[PDB]
């Protein structure tokens, strides 16, 4: 599914952001 | 945390990642260039709103048209209020305002991306609903059933309905996370599957017959019992929290 895929990558990006932070 | 196995693997990693960002915010160093991380974040965003937008315009289902466009908006906004501490960052690695704009970013993204999927979620349970209906409304029909001909008619037309609902909640209740659902589910899925031929036997009692009231009176128990399940998939089927 399009969208879900959208969102996993989303939540993807946003977890190595959190993980670059500290 | 979340009903549902894709929800799970999708947002829990980084749904534990901002709880304990924000522990650690609460009780307490330099934040590292936040550039090339923030771009990659960009990028998703741009591709999901782009692609959200574009469902929006086709889609026949209204709720969808009307649920789907305010999470785009909380997740553009959370990005940009990302894409303002990476900036602050760049100037100032010690920033204060740019911790809580890392935070507000995070949490926004995720509460954006969580509204996305649980709206499509409610938008595949409906469509189990509509087929869960269409039976409830067939079993209505069970007490019309007067000769052999309708007989044949009505389980040429349950038959099928039935092994469709019963593999829509087969694969429904794997997918979900919460046991007791699931539970639930398989429970009453089982119930229904088991009636069905006790169902068609009794009508063919009534077709075949005071001696009439006592066919009347086990054909209607069963459709009770198994519009009484099939109420109870339907009442569990919309559960998102708590066992």
């Amino acid at each position: 599914v399009v969208l879900i895929n959208a969102v996993k990558d989303v939540a993807k990006a946003l977890g190595d952001l959190i993980s670059a932070t500290k | 945390v979340f009903h549902t196995r894709t929800i799970e693997s999708i947002l829990e990693p980084v749904a534990q990642q901002i709880s304990h960002l924000v522990i650690m915010h609460e009780e307490g160093k330099a934040i590292p260039d936040l550039t090339a991380p923030v771009a990659a974040v960009q990028a998703a965003v741009s591709n999901l709103v782009r692609v959200g937008k574009e469902t929006v315009q086709t889609t026949e289902d209204q709720i969808l048209k009307r649920d789907m466009p305010p999470a785009f908006i909380k997740v553009e906004n959370a990005c940009t209020k990302l894409v303002q501490a990476a900036q602050m960052l760049q100037s100032d690695p010690y920033s204060v305002p740019a911790r809580d704009y890392l935070i507000d970013g995070s949490r926004g993204i995720l509460s954006g991306t969580s509204d996305l999927l649980l709206t499509f979620d409610e938008a595949e349970v409906r469509k189990i609903i509509r087929v869960c209906k269409g039976i409830l409304e067939y079993l209505t029909v069970a007490e019309v059933v007067e000769t052999m001909e309708d007989l044949v008619t009505y389980t040429k037309n349950l038959g099928p309905g039935m092994t469709k609902m019963a593999k829509m909640i087969d694969e429904r209740q794997q997918e979900l996370t919460h046991q007791e659902h699931r539970v639930m589910l398989v429970n009453s899925m089982n119930t229904v599957k088991e009636l069905l031929p006790v169902l068609i036997s009794a009508m063919k009692i009534f077709v075949t017959t005071q001696g009439i009231e006592e066919a009347l009176k086990n054909r209607n128990f069963t459709v009770e019992k198994m519009s009484a399940e099939i109420n109870e998939i339907i009442r569990v089927l919309q559960l998102t929290s708590w066992d």
